[PDB]
């Protein structure tokens, strides 16, 4: 049974919800080049 | 050498008889041929005549690829009467129950009382027998093949009567039989050729002309060990040199002897005609060959008396002693085995698409040769200068082999091929049809770019390289290299693949060489816009941290000089006349590919950096501007007088090159007045250190030259580019605003100096602006041993590169928004600042009078 | 059948612009091209965000702003994003792009200063490819060859006879090797609708009274042979050879393309095209027209909407809640597409670069279909795939960092992360069976009702605040869960570049997989739906969220205990093409042997074995015994 | 993220083969599947010798690794993996661990889930 941790993770953060916020989704990346 | 242009009154009777040559093309039209209403005739007079011998006429030399349409479609139609008149000779022995005699009852084509076998044979046993007959005839010439044998013996009996029947109407008629999918095909397109035939689907037709009578007649997989017994042996230079030495040219160099070129290439088009003895009918079809190939002779799209002269040379170049680009031995060793499927099919769509766009090319080029012909024949006295300097500043080393002569000139080997590439952009008001291959009289002024005409077959190619695999190879193509060069052999050489069999191009693949070249292995203005990204902006420097970026244009342009060479050979090695006059070519398409619009490349500010030094690297010799420069300086003057250590010296002409929008004629011009100064400065006055300057030393910048002067420009640049990186990271947006982007460039604007304790000086000026202005002034003024006066003015007089623009002013704030442009909000926060801090620049402006 | 399909954008116009990008110098002073793929991907997800409808949803977590949404909702304020919005943007799109290729330092010398006459044929064939987009541009619509069957031929030509039409059995249509376009090759065309509709009319009119000779996967297996002869009498020898119609890139227009006129080149894009592409357009024109004929249960499934309040008003609450699916529908779901093996992943999700800008186009095909077969229910829930294909997106970037607890958002995509091993997470010679992922199993049905729940008291709470909760709330889920029967059949209809689907049994899906469905939902219509009030729609939703939350709680269980080394994940994860094509038939055929039920008690272990009772651990309902045979 | 993180890991990684191993995962990250899983590490010890005086099985291991910190027992594993991950953890992670075998009111030891019957599973 799931008890309700405080999230802390490495992509759980609350810089990571930021930093990803940060950067876009850059069109070259998506071009794969 | 614009030929439209009609301001230079010396070289008006020069571009005055190049047209007469060029209208006098019309006249070998107009001696043959005779235009009634609407259709071609030969003259009345010109009747009897058998037109075999046209490659001895002249018309055949200065109609290159119209004589060449010519023998391809007198040769396919001596051998295909040849293999049908074989036929009731074999018919005899090789079937029961009809025999050749009655072969010649059913099918002969003059009218009596379409030549369908089925509905008029009426014999259905003698008719599969006929069909098998046929088929064994076929099959006997076909005999050195197994694969394509095979293809023969699958056909069906209905299948082999469509070969029987094209195959005598064209004997009979002249022309196929187009009759399936006909809203296409034009005049010329119905007209014999090997592309005409193959389009034509008549693929048994091909059959009989691969096995017996052309080369590789073995299949395509067997066509690996084939170009392996092409490659033919080194040739050392001193054979090639026992060649040369009959004949020397208008630029006092070796040529090759013309008549022999000429004799070189006639014997394919002698052996085509050998043995054939003509009847009446026959020359009445030879006739039709002649009028449907001579059809579209042009005033645009003649040889010239020049061009015509040079492209027997390169042929015999190139059949003999392997002259291309690429050496022709290198190219199938570069093939793998199993690869050569893939490259002859690249070849087979490559030559079909585009066999109309290449003929139109290697017209085009011989325009252009024609001029660079021209160019030798300009009176170079007047722009001469007799003096000398012991360093060539202004020499280009792989220039004209006339203008290579060790003296100055005015417009030296540059502004020649400039101005040829100008023919291209000047243009008349009203627009014309130049692609139109049909007759013309009128001659178009306007001509379309050789480049772009070019590089629009570059995009043929390198969309038919990447049938090899599914990803793009945008920045993979130069390792895709090998499916071009396979190409280009088939076309300078003698195109051995005879389902695209056409003429041979020599100008076209000089050209779509080196264009494939260029816009493969060294652009960079389509490769991917983060990478190598100031290269494909021109603008001044800041920091140096783009000297690793230096070092791949002289990697790139060392590898454009190895590939330019038409001799690859340096043991003994010499210059000729045709090699040099591809040499000017090939700075032709170097300068095209630069150049947009008239102005030149060196001066125009659309252009790239990049290819404003690539195109002073080709003439140079492969040497950069920065190692032609620097080579120069060190030993004409001692540059250690200004201070500068013989490392940093390429990294002074590589910042003041970026001062004035990336321009080598202009620091050619500065880096040659430097010197003149260097040994003056020398004699009258004490050495000075530019990267330790004091500030009572700063009246001894001011009497520096142009070179330094800026290249202490740089050195307050690159302090105020390290200010307002640390005081950002120092303030990490704490008590960072536009009071402080305000302040940092009113410190640049008043610090003079490098200065080794610069966050102590700052903290200083933030205290008392007025009062550190003071300080540098009372400094200067009173240990400066001129005038105050004096001193003023040579303060006042100099002024630093940052001001004086707003692009200039603008890029040491996009120095630090760059450095920390990462984040959306780090970015774009500093997309707020910058319209702030526009409004500071209008209080600084003033104007000089 | 000829003229139904009028091929408007050529391939080598359009494969120099997305494919060959890095072809094209760009205009002076101005930055390298992107290739137009991504940059209609990538306007088409910055067009929702900037159209209104799309503001609220990508900003519903802040109650101020979706109070907004409601408000507009229930006073009628509200439209989904129509794709007639969108087409006159890609108009201008295009447009730039075609004009951003004409002013390139190298076309400009040649076409624009000279006479057009005998210009090198890509160059008049990228001016006409705008100047036939320009005239119709709303009728277009673009598709991707990404999946290719090609033979071997031997490459020295044959004389092809001109009544010779060499598909004509099955052995011409099948390929040894299989080729896959994933960096996408993508053309345009248009379809008549009424010259379409009196062909397929009159197809379903031969297979119906001529049931003598045909079954189901026969008759759907000869009209693509037609449509593999149609594709051959448009080839011939002057526009490619027999090597150049297996290359894509060797394809080029006629050698005489430039000297012929206006009316004569525009024949000649479409007759260029349909040598290549007449197949699969008009089989994924016939494939959706000929099942919708068969099935009696498209009637019973677009009654549902249209009686009582239709989707066609636009601004009802009943289009809001089937608009606010889809947008978080997010058609195929990023996450998802990377959990399914390759055999049952879709073949336009395969695109490296442009899979919204194809799959936007592609379901409006699937409109246009319903809208000439007269349901115009389907023909605008069609559009909301298409309309809702943006957000592909971001259901990538949704499990990534966005807080899980928090979104719903978040729940949905995780429980539906699970959906896709729902007979597979059991397993605790592989004595499991795989699962038939065409097939949608109990927690996808379930996951659907969590965000109706979410959505509906989202929008009543704000009714009774701001202003027949039994008969009228009955007919939105009457039509809200025969919505989702649709969103799930349609997943067949994406995998037409291939016949070898189709062929088995269960080809009329649209039929079983409604009974199944229709089982389903009246047996929820019956219990959980038989007593509604305000009191009960809010328990409803916190007892399931609570369950989305435990269900989306067991694949952070399941995942950490995981082996590589299972005999059938081996073998589901398989890319040779013999062991691609035994999946495709299983999965169609074992479907409806798997049932759209959840259990509560399938994680819970006898942890007793007896020996001939060792099966009750493993609860799948088809559970075929495999022998190990040594 | 962890798409980041493994992004980050390609610049330190040193192996060819693994830089492959790694190159293969990064580039099929739009198609495929990646996660993160942790393995398990299993603290053994004796129940009821350890766990007698202490009030839970919580506050137990908590007792059993600072006997293992301070400290051959074979936990000598984890307060290695400890040590090793909270120098990596830098600041806060490393401090509040190393107050932790000072103050018996911490519990390091503390429930993921919902803990029900049985506490141990007893294997027969």
């Amino acid at each position: 049974v799931q008890l309700e941790t405080s999230n802390d993770g490495i992509g759980y953060r609350k810089q990571d919800v930021l930093y990803e916020t940060d950067k876009p989704q850059t069109m070259d990346e998506a071009s794969y080049e | 050498l614009v030929l439209t242009s009609q301001s230079n009154e010396n070289l008006l009777p020069n571009k005055e008889k190049l047209f007469e040559q060029i209208v006098d093309q019309i006249k070998y039209f107009d001696e043959y041929f005779f235009a009634s209403g609407g259709k071609i005739k030969v003259k009345k007079g010109y009747l009897k005549y058998n037109f075999l011998d046209i490659y001895k006429q002249p018309v055949c030399s200065a109609y290159l690829h119209l004589c060449s349409r010519y023998y391809e479609s007198v040769s396919i139609y001596i051998r295909l009467k040849k293999v049908f008149n074989g036929i009731p000779a074999f018919l005899d022995k090789n079937c029961r129950k009809v025999k050749g005699e009655e072969f010649k009852k059913l099918m002969d084509m003059e009218l009596k009382h379409y030549i369908d076998i089925k509905k008029e044979l009426n014999d259905e046993k003698a008719y599969k027998q006929l069909m098998s007959a046929i088929r064994k005839y076929v099959t006997t010439l076909t005999k050195a093949d197994s694969d394509i044998t095979y293809f023969v013996k699958q056909l069906d009996d209905e299948e082999i009567e469509r070969f029987l029947i094209d195959l005598n109407f064209f004997l009979y008629n002249g022309f196929l039989r187009i009759t399936e999918d006909k809203h296409l095909i034009n005049a010329d397109d119905v007209s014999p050729s090997y592309i005409n035939l193959y389009r034509s689907n008549n693929i048994v037709a091909l059959y009989i002309l691969k096995t017996q009578y052309e080369e590789n007649k073995l299949s395509e997989y067997r066509a690996h060990k084939f170009y392996r017994r092409k490659r033919v042996s080194n040739i050392t230079n001193d054979m090639i040199k026992k060649d040369f030495t009959q004949t020397n040219a208008l630029t006092n160099l070796p040529n090759l002897d013309n008549k022999k070129t000429t004799e070189y290439y006639l014997k394919e088009y002698e052996n085509f005609v050998e043995n054939f003895q003509p009847d009446l009918h026959d020359i009445m079809k030879l006739q039709l060959f002649f009028t449907m190939a001579f059809k579209d002779c042009n005033v645009n799209q003649n040889f010239t008396e020049t061009s015509k002269k040079l492209w027997f040379d390169l042929l015999y170049a190139y059949d003999k002693f392997g002259w291309f680009y690429i050496h022709p031995n290198e190219v199938i060793n570069s093939i793998n085995k199993t690869d050569f499927v893939r490259h002859v099919l690249v070849s087979r769509n490559f030559l079909l698409k585009n066999n109309d766009q290449l003929t139109f090319l290697e017209t085009q080029v011989a325009k252009i040769v024609e001029i660079i012909n021209l160019s030798l024949e300009v009176d170079k006295s007047p722009d001469s200068l007799d003096f000398s300097i012991p360093m060539n500043f202004f020499n280009h080393k792989n220039g004209y082999h006339v203008m290579n002569d060790d003296k100055l000139k005015l417009l030296t080997s540059y502004e020649y091929i400039d101005s040829i590439a100008n023919n291209y952009f000047f243009l008349s008001e009203y627009k014309n049809d130049v692609f139109r291959t049909g007759n013309n009289f009128k001659l178009y002024f306007n001509l379309p770019n050789i480049y772009s005409l070019a590089y629009q077959l570059f995009n043929e190619l390198a969309i038919n390289i990447n049938v090899i695999t599914n990803v793009p190879l945008k920045k993979y193509l130069k390792y895709n290299a090998s499916y071009a060069y396979f190409t280009l052999m088939n076309m300078i050489g003698k195109n051995h693949d005879i389902y695209s069999k056409g003429s041979r191009f020599v100008y076209a693949s000089y050209i779509l060489g080196l264009v494939f070249f260029i816009e493969s292995h060294i652009d960079i203005a389509r490769l991917k816009p983060k990478d190598f990204f100031f290269m494909k902006q021109s603008l001044p420097i800041i920091d140096h941290v783009y000297h690793k970026d230096l070092k791949t244009l002289k990697k790139n342009c060392t590898l454009l000089t190895d590939f330019m060479k038409i001799n690859k050979n340096s043991q003994n090695y010499s210059l000729t006349h045709t090699e040099e006059m591809i040499k000017i070519l090939g700075l032709l398409t170097v300068t095209l590919w630069a150049k947009e619009g008239k102005k030149s490349v060196y001066y125009d500010d659309d252009v790239s950096l990049y290819r404003k030094l690539m195109v002073s690297c080709v003439f140079n010799g492969g040497e950069t501007i920065q190692e032609k420069l620097a080579n120069n300086i060190e030993k004409s003057c001692d540059i250690s007088q200004y201070g500068i250590k013989s490392k940093n010296l390429k990294d002074m002409i590589d910042i003041n090159l970026s001062i004035h929008k990336w321009n080598p004629a202009e620091i050619e011009k500065l880096a040659y007045s430097f010197v003149l100064s260097c040994k003056m400065q020398k004699l009258m006055y004490k050495p000075m250190n530019v990267e330790k300057l004091p500030l009572e030393d700063y009246y001894k910048l001011s009497l520096a030259p142009d070179m330094v002067k800026t290249y202490h420009c740089y050195k307050l640049g690159k302090q105020a580019a390290e200010l307002l990186e640390s005081i950002i990271l120092k303030k990490k947006f704490v008590r960072f605003r536009v009071t402080d982007a305000i302040d940092v460039y009113d410190f640049f604007y008043i610090k003079k100096v490098l200065s080794s304790r610069i966050k102590k000086e700052y903290n200083e000026f933030l205290q008392d602006k007025r009062a550190f202005e003071k300080k540098e002034l009372e400094t200067i003024l009173n240990n400066s041993p001129f005038s105050e006066e004096q001193t003023m003015k040579l303060i006042n007089s100099y002024e630093c590169h940052w001001f004086t623009s707003y692009e200039n002013f603008r890029i040491l704030w996009m120095h630090a928004s760059s450095n920390l442009g990462t984040g959306t909000y780090l970015k774009n926060f500093f997309s707020e600042l910058w319209q702030n801090i526009r409004f500071l620049f209008k209080s600084k402006l003033k104007i000089r009078d | 059948m000829k003229k139904s399909l009028t091929f408007l954008v050529h391939v080598n116009s359009f494969l120099q612009l997305d494919f060959f990008h890095q072809l094209n110098e760009p205009p002076l002073g101005l930055p390298r091209s992107y290739p137009l793929s991504l940059v209609l991907e990538h306007k088409f997800k910055e067009w929702m965000n900037s159209s209104p409808a799309g503001f609220y949803f990508s900003n519903y977590q802040n109650p101020y702003i979706r109070k907004d949404l409601h408000d507009k909702v229930l006073s009628q304020k509200f439209e989904p994003p129509k794709m007639n919005q969108w087409n006159k943007v890609l108009k201008s799109l295009i447009e730039c792009a075609y004009d951003m290729y004409f002013e390139q330092r190298h076309v400009k010398n040649l076409y624009k200063y000279h006479n057009i006459y005998n210009i090198n044929n890509k160059l008049m064939l990228m001016r006409d490819s705008i100047d036939l987009y320009k005239n119709n541009f709303d009728d277009v619509l673009f598709f991707a060859d990404i999946f290719n069957m090609r033979k071997y031929m031997t490459a020295t030509p044959v004389y092809k006879k001109v009544k010779d039409r060499v598909y004509h059995t099955l052995h011409s249509i099948t390929g040894n090797s299989v080729n896959f376009y994933k960096y996408g090759i993508i053309y345009g065309f248009k379809v008549n609708k009424e010259i379409l509709k009196e062909v397929v009319d009159e197809l379903y009119s031969i297979y119906n009274f001529n049931t003598d000779i045909f079954t189901d996967t026969s008759f759907l297996q000869t009209v693509y042979l037609l449509f593999r002869r149609i594709e051959e009498t448009y080839r011939t020898q002057r526009r490619d050879d027999k090597i150049s119609v297996n290359n894509v890139f060797f394809m080029n227009v006629a050698n005489n393309y430039s000297k012929l006129n206006k009316e004569e080149r525009e024949i000649e894009i479409h007759n260029s095209m349909a040598s290549r592409y007449y197949a699969k357009t008009m089989f994924a024109a016939f494939q959706m027209l000929f099942s919708t004929m068969l099935s009696n249960n498209v009637d019973n499934l677009d009654k549902a909407y249209g009686l009582s309040e239709n989707i066609q008003v636009a601004t009802s609450t009943s289009a809001f809640l089937t608009f606010a699916y889809v947008y978080n529908g997010s058609i195929m779901d990023s996450v998802t597409n990377s959990l399914l093996p390759p055999y049952a992943k879709k073949p336009i999700t395969q695109l490296k670069y442009g899979k919204t800008f194809v799959f936007s186009n592609y379901f409006m095909l699937a409109s246009k279909m319903y809208d000439m077969l007269n349901y115009k229910n389907l023909s605008l829930l069609c559009e909301y795939q298409a309309v809702a294909s943006a957000n592909f997106y971001s259901a990538k970037k949704v499990g990534q960092f966005l807080g899980r607890k928090f979104l719903p958002i978040t729940t949905y995509f995780l429980v539906m992360r699970i959906s896709w091993t729902h007979a597979f997470t059991t397993g605790q010679s592989g004595y499991k069976s795989p699962e038939s992922f065409f097939f949608t199993h109990g927690l996808a049905a379930e996951a659907s009702k969590y965000l109706f729940f979410y959505f509906f008291t989202n929008l009543y709470l704000d009714a009774y605040k701001s202003f027949f909760n039994r008969n009228f709330f009955m007919e939105l889920v009457n039509g809200f869960m025969y919505a989702f029967c649709f969103f799930a059949i349609s997943q067949m209809y994406a995998y037409f570049e291939n016949i070898n689907f189709y062929i088995t049994s269960n080809f009329r899906f649209l039929d079983r997989y409604y009974g199944v469905f229709n089982k389903y939902f009246i047996n929820y219509a019956i219990i959980k739906l038989k007593e509604i009030t305000s009191d009960l729609l809010i328990k409803y939703e916190r007892e399931a969220y609570l369950s989305m939350k435990k269900y989306g709680y067991l694949g952070e269980v399941i995942a950490a205990r995981l082996s590589p080394k299972d005999k059938i994940m081996n073998y589901v994860h398989e890319t040779n093409e013999d062991i691609m094509s035994n999946l495709r038939r299983y999965d169609m055929e074992n479907a409806f042997k798997n049932k759209m039920s959840t259990y509560v008690d399938d994680f819970a272990f006898f942890d007793d074995c007896g020996k001939n009772e060792q099966f009750l651990n493993e609860r799948c309902d088809y559970c075929p015994v495999i022998e190990e045979v040594e | 993220s962890q798409m980041t993180a493994i992004k980050n890991l390609y610049s330190t990684v040193e192996d060819e083969q693994r830089k492959q191993l790694l190159k293969v995962i990064i580039e099929n990250e739009s198609t495929n599947d990646i996660s993160v899983q942790c393995p398990t590490y299993n603290i053994k010890l004796h129940y009821t010798k350890e766990c007698a005086n202490s009030n839970n099985i919580l506050k137990c291991i908590d007792e059993f690794l600072r006997k293992t910190c301070e400290k051959k027992h074979p936990s000598a594993d984890l307060c290695e993996h400890l040590q090793f991950l909270f120098e990596s953890l830098k600041n806060p992670y490393l401090d509040n661990f190393k107050k932790f075998m000072t103050n018996s009111d911490f519990t390091l030891i503390k429930p993921q889930s919902v803990w029900n019957v049985p506490i141990f599973d007893i294997y027969k």
